[PDB]
RNA sequence: GUAUGAGUAGCGAAAGAAGGGUGAGAAUCCCUUCCACCGAAUAUCUAAGGUUUCCUGAGGAAGGCUCGUCCGCUCAGGGUUAGUCGGGACCUAAGCCGAGGCCGAUAGGCGUAGGCGAUGGACAACAGGUAGAGAUUCCUGUACCAGUGCUAAUUGUUUAACCGAUGGGGUGACACAGAAGGAUAGGGAAUCGCACGAAUGGAAAUGUGCGUCCAAGCAGUGAGUGUGAGAAGUAGGCAAAUCCGCUUCUUGCGAAGCAUGAGCUGUGAUGGGGAAGCGGAAGUUCCUGAUUUCACGCUGUCAAGAAAAGCCUCUAGGAAGAGUAGUACUGCCCGUACCGCAAACCGACACAGGUAGAUGAGGAGAGAAUCCUAAGGUGAGCGAGAGAACUCUCGUUAAGGAACUCGGCAAAAUGACCCCGUAACUUCGGGAGAAGGGGUGCUCUAUUAGGGUGCAAGCCCGAGAGAGCCGCAGUGAAUAGGCCCAGGCGACUGUUUAGCAAAAACACAGGUCUCUGCAAAACCGUAAGGUGACGUAUAGGGGCUGACGCCUGCCCGGU
RNA sequence: UACCCAUGUCCAGGAUGAAGGUAAGGUAAUACUUACUGGAGGUCCGAACCCACGCACGUUGAAAAGUGCGGGGAUGAGGUGU
């Protein structure tokens, strides 16, 4: 059994990172809504 | 020639190949090589637009001279080589300048001959001339369609076209497919037939040999599901239960003509194949 | 850059005191100071002749006091060795 | 929130025993001895990932499938050192972003110059010490790379030493398979050294145990592997070139000369390490020998096998300072603890699962198979005692030998090496390990006959035979094809429903019909822009049939 | 997880003996025969590695698909990392 989550630092920050969010209109929408709800960690 | 293989195994039983007797050297000219990367039919967007491609031996591009616009310099044939990117072989020509370039190997082109291009060239196999200076009846190849652009019409191995007449600003050519066409008189061509005639006699023999050249398997439409192909479905084997056989996207596939009906070059085509 | 603000404080422990007689001195420095700023700062402050500097970066440990989990501060430690013909530093 | 099932199921692959110690308390913690397990791993490194789990002093509420004085748990202090190792200040691939630009109700999509981006290219350090925790980093000894200043001679100064491109050129720079070599690592014997020299019949020597060395750099050498030499002349190498390319002449070669090149010798060594009793003796000769290196070197084949920087050279250019020798000094940022076939990673768990790479010893052996072991590591986080039914995993069974059953399902049987022998049919390759049989142990002739190695000493390899000897049994253990006759389907190797179906289904090489003259047809997209293709009818797309052999008949009214 | 692109890496041992080549024959010259050489293959047997054909167990599992004993491929239409 090879499971579903195989971790990697680079593969995580390149897909879900802050710069990846800020590079798109919809990623900026995601960041805005997470700021609105009041979450401690944005993106990451 | 064509080399038959002994039936040692079941995959070598029906297999044939060329013996590469005409090829002279096995190393390319380094300063004329460019890299190629496979695309497997993937689009600008990354989508698979043309299917059944991808995953063969890697190759490297050899930049060929189709314009043949070096006029008045005698060019001497140096070697005859192998090109993975086309069915015909190629010949390396180094001029009296010191410059070198590749051209398509014509039939009967041997090492040591001299090759000319221009207006004062003789009518011999390998020379390049404008179509107005070529006498009626000769067999030519590498016909270009717009002046200064480069050869484009007859170029694969064993193919040939024949000059057929004059109409002032145009020249009649009978293309390899059997078509009679009008081409400007200032467009160039090369005298002779194209090199490797036996290329069509090769029996591949193996499925892996098709895989080596970059061909993925072809699934028939009759063994698909109804949402995949207009032919899929049915219990057991099923006939073509339609009015006509169909392509994977509709649009009948047997006998249906797909050339544009309002084409701008219908006045330059004298008679179709 | 105002040498007294890139050298923070001496490190006093058994590990540091053991090498203290080798003319090796352990200090706390800014997290941004480089190996050469430290050397010139030491030469400006203590009036010595520095031979080498080694630096290392420490992470912050994770402590708690019940429902309150947090991280200790971030450290940058420098070991400074002086040349043979130079006066020492006290620490005491 | 609390019951019933109920003191019930379970306590997650495995060998432990006793004697001392600690403690309020011991099967479970520490020490000693014996026993047992892995050993192409359950050993040693090292990426990813984890993120303090590392070390020391205290602790026993909760966690640990039991106990605990213990712990990867709780508390408090500590612990990670680089010019040379891996990554930046060096280079580029796939891909991504993209000034102007093209396209588009808005939003935006595409894309040129340019730039990011290793899984690849280039690049200067080795051997020991380190008793709580780091080591090519600290320390000791000996080095190398780039640069700077200070001294001392040398040379050159605008018919101009010297430097030299963001430009040209060469190299860098490359697939797969096969075979024969050189060398070294490793392994094994003698020799040499130190110690022991003995409990139960024998042995003071043909006895027993352990060891039997050492870098980078510097100076030499070198198995080899590639390899034309000189001189003229220039429609080309965006300008120029003394460099490259092209042509013509002279001179001829497994001979030298040039490049590379494993390894070896001296120094480094007045140093370091090393068996026993803080010191430290000996470190020679021979045999075997790589999956490593020379080296993608050679040969062969077709499916025809990255880019840029770096390095060298050429001019365009810059030029009054320049190298030389000796000395001292300068060299930034990030990672460095610990686990890493695992109790620290992915699986909710201290989970019988999954996890890239380097090294990976001996006997017998073709072998990384197989059994037993070395270095090294472990005894598996519930026990003891009885030896019922039944269930699971194993071992033997008299006579019969498929009578069982949907069906020889399961099990039993064959199994290594050497020799003899072998059918129908065939697409002439096969069928074929067809079938069916025979021989294997130990002693003597015997350091054989003969081979490999060496100058010799010697060492290694080991067929035939004869005579014998012993067992129920001689590949005496483990590991190691059951075979034959006839038919259906598919030609064959391959692929398929992750988790009920592996097949007669899909694919395939081959056949045929049809579309396409190049801004090709076909396909993605509103378009721009693309694939097709850096291709050109011997090419590209679609439908059906599916190796090979013999063949493929009649109907054009309907669609 | 499916297909693709760029760049790396892995596959103990043993068996068979295609093309071609050399020599001796045989010819007017060839064809052809015999020995030696040679090292082909979606070749053969078989570990690592990949897979999942049969049976048994498990089935409030050690495991939300596994284990044990046999089984198929193992130089390629191969396995695998980033
Ligand atoms: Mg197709
Ligand atoms: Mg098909
Ligand atoms: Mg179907
Ligand atoms: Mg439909
Ligand atoms: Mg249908
Ligand atoms: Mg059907
Ligand atoms: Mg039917
Ligand atoms: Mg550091
Ligand atoms: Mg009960
Ligand atoms: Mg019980
Ligand atoms: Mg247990
Ligand atoms: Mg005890
Ligand atoms: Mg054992
Ligand atoms: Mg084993
Ligand atoms: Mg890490
Ligand atoms: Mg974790
Ligand atoms: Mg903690
Ligand atoms: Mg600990
Ligand atoms: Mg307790
Ligand atoms: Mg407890
Ligand atoms: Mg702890
Ligand atoms: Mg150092
Ligand atoms: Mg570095
Ligand atoms: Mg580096
Ligand atoms: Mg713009
Ligand atoms: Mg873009
Ligand atoms: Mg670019
Ligand atoms: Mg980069
Ligand atoms: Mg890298
Ligand atoms: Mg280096
Ligand atoms: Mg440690
Ligand atoms: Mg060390
Ligand atoms: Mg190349
Ligand atoms: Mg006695
Ligand atoms: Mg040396
Ligand atoms: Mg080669
Ligand atoms: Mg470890
Ligand atoms: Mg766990
Ligand atoms: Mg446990
Ligand atoms: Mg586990
Ligand atoms: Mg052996
Ligand atoms: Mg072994
Ligand atoms: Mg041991
Ligand atoms: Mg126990
Ligand atoms: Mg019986
Ligand atoms: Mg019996
Ligand atoms: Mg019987
Ligand atoms: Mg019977
Ligand atoms: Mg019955
Ligand atoms: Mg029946
Ligand atoms: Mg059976
Ligand atoms: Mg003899
Ligand atoms: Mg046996
Ligand atoms: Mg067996
Ligand atoms: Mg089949
Ligand atoms: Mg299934
Ligand atoms: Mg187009
Ligand atoms: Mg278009
Ligand atoms: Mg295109
Ligand atoms: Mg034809
Ligand atoms: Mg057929
Ligand atoms: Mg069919
Ligand atoms: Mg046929
Ligand atoms: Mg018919
Ligand atoms: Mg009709
Ligand atoms: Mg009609
Ligand atoms: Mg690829
Ligand atoms: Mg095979
Ligand atoms: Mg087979
Ligand atoms: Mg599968
Ligand atoms: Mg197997
Ligand atoms: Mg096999």
């Amino acid at each position: 059994m090879k499971r579903t989550y195989q971790p990697s630092k680079r593969k995580r920050k390149k897909v879900h990172g802050f710069r990846t969010r800020m590079s798109t209109k919809n990623g900026r929408r995601v960041l805005a809504s997470r700021r609105r709800k009041g979450r401690k960690v944005l993106s990451a | 020639a064509i080399k038959k293989y002994k039936p040692t195994t079941n995959g070598r039983r029906h297999m044939t190949s060329s013996d590469f007797a005409e090829i002279t050297t096995s190393t390319p000219e380094k300063s004329l090589l460019r890299p190629l990367k496979k695309k497997a039919g993937r689009n600008n967007q990354g989508k698979l637009t043309v299917r059944h491609h991808g995953g063969g031996h890697k190759r490297q591009y050899r930049v060929i001279d189709f314009k043949r616009n070096k006029d008045g310099i005698p060019g001497r044939v140096a070697t005859i080589e192998y090109d993975p990117n086309r069915s015909a072989n190629i010949a390396l020509i180094n001029y009296a300048d010191g410059e070198k370039r590749y051209i398509i190997a014509a039939k009967g082109l041997e090492v040591g001959q001299t090759i000319y291009s221009g207006a004062e060239a003789d009518i011999k196999v390998g020379n390049a001339l404008e179509l107005k200076d070529i006498p009626v009846g000769t067999v030519i190849h590498n016909i270009e369609m717009k002046p200064g652009k480069g050869g484009q019409l007859v170029r694969s191995a064993g193919t040939s076209a024949q000059v057929l007449g004059k109409e002032g600003k145009y020249v009649l050519i009978r293309l390899n497919s059997g078509e009679v066409r009008m081409i400007l008189a200032t467009c160039r061509a090369t005298i002779g037939q194209v090199g490797n005639e036996q290329h069509e006699l090769i029996n591949i023999g193996k499925a892996g040999r098709s895989r080596w050249m970059g061909k993925r398997p072809t699934v028939r439409g009759s063994v698909m599901n109804p949402n995949d192909h207009p032919h899929g479905g049915g219990e057991g084997k099923a006939p073509i239960g339609r009015k006509s056989p169909m392509s994977p996207w509709g649009k009948p596939t047997l006998g249906y003509k797909t050339r544009k009906k309002n084409n701008n070059s219908d006045k330059f085509i004298v008679r179709r194949r | 850059m105002d040498a007294r603000d890139i050298i923070k404080r001496p490190v006093v422990t058994e590990e540091s005191t053991s090498i203290l007689d080798d003319k090796k001195y352990t200090f706390e420095v800014d997290t941004r100071a480089t190996k050469t700023q430290v050397k010139y700062a030491i030469e400006e402050i203590f009036d010595v002749k520095v031979a080498k500097v080694n630096v290392m970066n420490y992470k912050g440990k994770l402590k708690r006091m019940g429902r309150y989990a947090g991280y200790t501060n971030k450290r940058r430690k420098a070991i400074v060795t002086v040349t043979a013909d130079s006066k020492e530093i006290q620490f005491f």
